[PDB]
RNA sequence: AUCAUGACAGGUUAAUCUUUGAAUGCAAAUUGCGCUAAACUCGAUCGAGAAGCAUGGGUGUGACAGUACUACA
RNA sequence: UAUUACAGAUCCUAAUUGAAGUAGCGAUUAUCCAGGCUUGUAUCCUGGGGGCUGAUGAGGAGUAGGGUUUCUGGACAACUUAAACAGAUCCAGAGUUAGUCGAUCCUAAUCUCAAUAAUGGGAGAAAGGGAGUACAGUUGAUAUUCUGUAACUGACAACAGUUCGCGGCAACGCAUACUAUUUUUCUCCGCCAAUCUUAUACCGUUGGUAGGGAUCUCUUUCCUACAUGACAGUACUAAUACCCAGGGAAACUGGUCAUCAGGCGAACUGCGGCGUUCUGCUGGCAAAACAUAGCUGUUAUGUCAAUGGCUAUUGGAUUGGUCCAUGAAGCGAAAAAUAGUUUACUGGUCACUCGUACCGAUAACCGCAUCAGGUCUUCUAGGUAAGUAGCCUAUGGCCAUUGAGGCAUGAUAGUUCAGGGAAUUCGGCCAAUUAGAGCUGUAACUUCGGGAUAAAGCUUGGCUCUGAUGAAAAUCAGAACCGAUUGUUACGCGGAGAGCCCAACUGUUUAAUAAAAACGUAGUGUCGCGCUGUGGUAGUAUAGCCAGUGAACGCGACAUGAAUC
RNA sequence: GAAACUCUGAUGGAGGACCGUACGGGUUAUUGAUGUGCAAAUCAUUUUUCUGAUGUAGGUAAAGGUGCGAAAGACUCAUCG
């Protein structure tokens, strides 16, 4: 057999991110001990990422490409800190914020940059305050103990509802993955011959083998549904 | 190559100790052009045949004068 | 060419001054006959590969 | 007649730097003359508008020109146009005047306790 | 398809003259295939023992080295 | 050039020793881009050429860094 | 004593037969006649016919590559499918001139060392960035490089004369330093579409003068020529963008080809401000260059006056639309602010290094070769026409191509064929018919967008006029009359309709027997994982690489393959 | 037209729309010519596409049980299960 397209993404020659026109890494300023006001100089769109970024100035002018909540405008004053009040814009630690509210770009570790809840039209919800660890629900469903000192932007991330509209033409998806990375178009494994992929070969196109494989299964062998505790139509539940 | 309107300003440019020659030259409409050479530029002076005779005399004696 | 480098130009010089007939007086001196200049060529037939 | 004309420079291709225009010589011969590049010249920060009172030439040949024609006379002469400078005066006055009146306020308010 | 027509656009040069070898210096990869420049050691293998002795000592002038052979004749004769 | 003030295709040793190469002032598909107390040599105090300047490690010499250890204030 | 005896091994190497004076001498417009030079020319040159190429040209020029093929002189043993005095062949000499064109300098994708007391250094583009040049002349070959003439840019020096901040309500104007820090701008950026306008080319209405061509007759005719560089200046005409002063808007007004603009201040008025374009007038500048006329190197006259483009290309201006697409960096330059130190501005010498000839496919490159193949780009005339089509022709370049004689048969590329009209054949394969434009007229079915140029009819020339719309020298409509009923005259231009199957669709694919129903796609669905993680890779250095400049509207793994049911 | 709005004409210039040029990109048919070729894949006529998932140049990245592959076991210097 040959090495399979799933294995070949590691070696990373043509399968690298197209990172040329990307404006910078989206994160907070570092922590550095109250309250600090910060004007939104402008809000710009970087390629690949569906969200906007908003370039702040903590005037020297110290810059920070923070990811943009919805309802931010140019020449708003954003207020990072503990004793900053509640507006959509402001960047509070999880000690201060009320529970049962939608927050954006929340950090895992303090002073980190921002980790959970970054893509367009997403938000971490806050469940409740234990003592040190403010428990929050992530967009998927999963729940996470996160320390109260670490920061999070208030409100929902901008650019919501982009997949509501379908892309009618193959050309629209060509321009989508030009900004991101080469991973498209996908040739299906059944169509390929036996050497190229596991599902390939045979007189008539069909999978033949069970098509559902363990965590223990090797490189080359992990193809199709990996460790699928259910399959088929998820009716109810 | 600049042109110079006033006959007085021409004679200031002539007596700089830059200028190597002046060239006299007949023109259309019975005019004539006094082309002062300088290291940088060539200063031309269009004149009518009323004040043609006086200007040549006005020019410094030392500077060489090539007639055409 | 044009836009040749200098050390490219050095090789093309040496390749054309070396291209000539063998002199007459070596055959008179040594008395050997049938020696050809090895670095003779024609531009159209054999390329240099330099 | 044949009015076709060669490129003079040894670059063949039709890039932005290698562009030509046909011109009649003194000798009745058409010939390539090469186009010098366009310049936008100084826009302003804030809004993004053209300031007046300066030519769009290259900034290198802006140096060769007189110091007069490089600038506009006011404070923030080149960078900011007129009405944006008016707004900076009004705000930077009344930000400082409110802060100065705050020092008058916290002087005046605390004196009520003594009397 | 793969023959005469596709020989047409063959104008770029893969290899260029090499400084140490002077012979096949790879422009993109920057290495002399024949001699291994710029590795400080000079390339030879025992599987090409034929091709090595074309390059190796004896082939050139030996300006310093021939006079040091000639001393050792005189001392032992 | 001949009984020598010694011919030259002789043989050594010593000079001179171009651009390179371990290649070594920094590079190189480029005759690209540097730096220097005196002395040297032309050039008429101040330019140029000539000749220097690599990395690694050894012994010596010097200088800097430290809320490392310690004494005397 | 042995590298010891050959007819064979599709044996090895070297030479040589028949076939055979046979197959064949292709492709590319077309050659003919008189002279010159010669032992000798259809071929090498001259002159004159007849032709071809027919602005994506065998025209004039360049990247990449070639490397002397360039140029002059002499030469024909060989080569250039015959011939040869010719040649990209042979031989002997000669030729490539730069501060302004390039390289050099900066970084991009990307590659490679070093430090971690570090926060980088270096490489990487002869199409990106990038200070600065033009004309005329000259050689057997070089020219934006040489000469003449006129500019311009940078760096390093002193030195002479001015000057120690003012105008406008405002937009802004006018003569002002340097170091540093920070901030901003220029450099500077996708694609598509529309309108307006310089320059160049071309066609035009009005004339004109210089020379040449044409002539039985006709033509106050036909052709050529009617031109001004970089650079520097300052008039008022007149534009659009934007801003300023007054002005203070519904009976809403102003404005575009189009969208539109306005109390966050419109119309409108200023001999406003300012940027970019424009017209005229100069300097450069007629001294040059070109065309006539005459004299033996140079003297004469002349290169003029008026004013349109519905035509094209280029530069620029004013805008719009489009994106789950938002379309380089760096060196460098100027400005501003805040400190501190202050006088400034205008007006001789020098400019290193390396490339520079010619070809650019048509014989100079890659295909073993002077190979009907292949290979990036530039300047782009007239007529016909919707035209960068096809067809014809000025400027420029050419006859690339063995000759002499025959003409039955056959091969191949072509026009045409009475009557029939697919009977031929596996099969309407092939060819024929259809065709451009204007005016009529258009069905079932449909995802309501399509189908649709559906189908099916008619008209089309020449000549003399008339009218409408524009500014307009253009284009459209209408009527007479004419003869072989014919007219998109050559050139170029769909045969059409009615069923059924497969894939929805634009797209991709076995370079060299398969272009499809195969692959792809949007759409639909399932599975894994919250970063100390997941899917990879990588290999001994406790190396760090890819998704990741990333975070579930995400990343990765599969399967189905638009919509409708 | 009581209204909600919808009839006629112009304006406008959207679309992985259509016809159609090339020394553009492909290569359907004649199973034509050639098959001692001009050519170790050509020529003629016909045909497909022609603002895009477009073509194309230079530099640059990926290397042999690997690479890359809108997948044909295709391609990786006339060489590839």
């Amino acid at each position: 057999g040959h090495i399979v397209r799933a294995q070949r993404r590691g070696n990373g020659s043509v399968f690298q991110a197209h990172t040329h026109h990307r404006v910078g890494p989206a994160k907070f300023r570092a922590l550095d001990a109250s309250v600090i006001s910060g004007m939104v100089k402008e809000i710009i769109h970087d390629p690949g990422r569906g969200a906007p970024l908003a370039k702040l100035i903590y005037k020297g002018f110290d810059s920070a490409l923070v990811i943009a909540p919805e309802g931010i405008h140019t020449g708003q004053f954003i207020k990072c800190g503990a004793q900053a009040d509640l507006h959509i814009g402001n960047i509070l630690p999880l000690a201060q914020i009320p529970e049962g509210t939608e927050i954006c770009n929340v950090e895992h570790r303090p002073g980190d940059g921002g980790r959970y809840g970054r893509c367009s039209g997403d938000s971490c919800r806050v469940i409740g305050h234990t003592e040190n660890y403010t428990r929050i629900q992530l967009p998927s469903g999963r729940k996470a103990l996160v320390s109260n000192i670490c920061r999070a932007t208030l409100g929902i991330v901008a650019g919501g509802g982009r997949p509501e509209k379908p892309l009618l033409k193959a050309g629209n998806v060509h321009y989508k993955y030009k900004a991101k990375r080469h991973t498209w178009p996908v040739v299906c494994g059944i169509k390929m011959n036996p050497v190229d992929h596991r599902h390939g070969g045979g007189s008539h196109q069909h999978m033949g083998a069970p098509g559902t494989v363990a965590r223990s299964a090797r490189p080359g062998q992990k193809l199709g549904l990996i460790a699928s505790r259910r399959t088929g139509r998820r009716r109810g539940t | 190559p600049k042109q110079v309107t006033t006959p007085k300003e021409f004679l200031a440019l002539a007596a700089r100790s830059d200028a190597k020659w002046v060239k006299v030259k007949k023109a259309s409409d019975d005019n004539t052009k006094f082309k002062l050479r300088t290291t940088k530029y060539l200063y031309t002076l269009s004149v009518k045949p009323k004040f043609v005779e006086l200007v040549q005399n006005s020019i410094p004696e030392s500077l060489e004068v090539i007639v055409l | 060419a044009a836009h040749k480098t200098l050390r490219t130009k050095r090789i093309l010089c040496k390749a054309m001054k070396v291209n000539r007939p063998m002199p007459q007086f070596i055959r008179q001196m040594t008395g050997v006959r049938h020696i050809r200049n090895p670095l003779t060529r024609h531009w159209r037939r054999r390329k240099m590969n330099i | 007649v044949d009015n076709r004309y060669t490129l003079r420079r040894s670059l063949g291709f039709h890039t932005i730097r290698n562009r030509v225009a046909p011109v009649r010589t003194p000798g009745n011969k058409l010939v390539a003359h090469y186009i010098a590049k366009r310049q936008n010249g100084p826009h302003c920060a804030e809004t993004g508008k053209r300031i007046n009172g300066i030519k769009c030439v290259k900034t290198c040949e802006l140096r060769r020109m007189k110091k007069n024609q490089r600038t506009v006379s006011r404070p923030y002469g080149g960078v900011y146009c007129g009405s944006v400078v008016k707004d900076r005066i009004i705000n930077a006055f009344m930000e400082e005047e409110a802060r100065a009146a705050q020092e008058r306020k916290m002087a005046n308010e605390q004196k009520k306790k003594g009397k | 398809g793969a023959g005469t027509p596709s020989f047409g656009p063959r104008h770029n040069k893969t290899h260029t003259i090499c400084r140490r070898c002077g012979n096949c210096f790879h422009i993109q990869k920057s290495k002399c295939a024949k001699c291994g420049y710029p590795d400080a050691t000079m390339r030879h293998y025992d599987w090409e023992k034929k091709a090595h002795r074309k390059r190796a000592q004896g082939s050139g002038e030996m300006r310093h080295l021939k006079v040091t052979f000639a001393k050792l004749q005189r001392a032992y004769a």
